[PDB]
């Protein structure tokens, strides 16, 4: 019954921003969490970054820091998540994940690959 | 339009069994 | 709830039990075999606690 | 920061007999603070372990995982057809939690 539908790939130029989208439905939006990861095409995952849905408290990672920018609309209940100055080694699948019924891992995303 | 009460509405307190005593 | 943090602020599962006496016959009670009642000796009995 | 590092890339067996994956951690990991994924080709990942000894919701009794501190295994008894796919090891006992690169099972 729990579907997230994010939004739609993106191809870019090196150094410009990028900005994706992730509707959820089916839960309540502020109880969960949300994670973003991102998987290189033959690499492996790595974890973003943490944006609670109550408070709006921050986690960021120090190699993205200066970089990422997660913000969520609880009205719609949609999050998001900015990135600016992107460079060539970048281009990934990026999921949107909450944990249901789970420590980690529950409802990754359709996912979003951005093309730089 | 109201009536009296008189004696009614008395119940067993504490379903333990007791005889031939006042209890409070 | 913070799994990155100081123990002592992981969540707990607590579950409380909270147990009322007297208040109706007893019905909730370990396994105890019974056995046969012995009249007009004075016996140590436990009749449902 | 804590580095995981799987033996086998690629294990090439035939349906029907053992299967073992090793990954290890650098810095100590508390055993109830694990997860075991398992990345279909085309699909999200999904947790074929967690708490490195309890499995999920709708996972085959054939899987399993082990081991505690640094250094943990995934079990695979028997091999069907469809279980050929790429495993992800991962932790989050402090921090950051570290993903895995990946082990693919060929016929």
């Amino acid at each position: 019954q729990v579907q997230l539908v994010q939004s739609g790939a993106e191809v870019k130029k090196p150094g410009a921003s990028v900005k994706v989208s992730c509707k959820a439905s089916g839960y309540t939006f502020t109880s969960y969490a949300i994670s973003w990861v991102r998987q290189a095409p033959g690499q492996g995952l790595e974890w973003m970054g943490w944006v609670s849905a109550y408070n709006g408290n921050t986690n960021y990672a120090q190699k993205l820091q200066g970089r990422v920018t997660m913000t969520t609309d609880t009205s719609t209940n949609t999050a998001y998540m900015e990135l600016r100055s992107l460079r060539s080694d970048d281009t990934a699948i990026y999921y949107c994940a909450i944990p249901y019924s789970s420590v980690t891992f529950d409802c990754w995303g359709q996912g979003t690959l951005v093309t730089v | 339009a109201y009536t009296n009460s008189f004696t009614r509405g008395v119940y067993y307190p504490d379903k333990v069994f007791r005889s031939s005593v006042l209890h409070s | 709830f913070q799994p990155t943090n100081g123990v002592g602020y992981q969540p707990y599962r607590v579950v409380v039990l909270s147990f009322e006496l007297l208040h109706a016959p007893a019905t909730v009670c370990g396994p105890k075999k019974s056995t046969n009642l012995v009249k007009n000796k004075c016996v140590n009995f436990n009749f449902n606690g | 920061e804590i580095v995981l590092t799987q033996s086998p890339g690629t294990l090439s067996l035939s349906p029907g007999e053992r299967a073992t994956l090793s990954c290890r951690a650098s810095q100590s990991v508390s055993g109830t603070f694990l997860a075991w994924y398992q990345q279909k080709p085309g699909q999200a990942p999904r947790l074929l372990i967690s708490g490195a000894s309890s499995r999920a919701t709708g996972i085959p009794d054939r899987f399993s995982g082990s081991g505690s501190g640094t250094d943990f295994t995934l079990t695979i008894s028997r091999l069907e057809p469809e279980d050929f796919a790429v495993y992800y090891c991962q932790q989050y006992g402090s921090s950051r939690p570290t993903f895995g690169q990946g082990t693919k099972l060929e016929i």
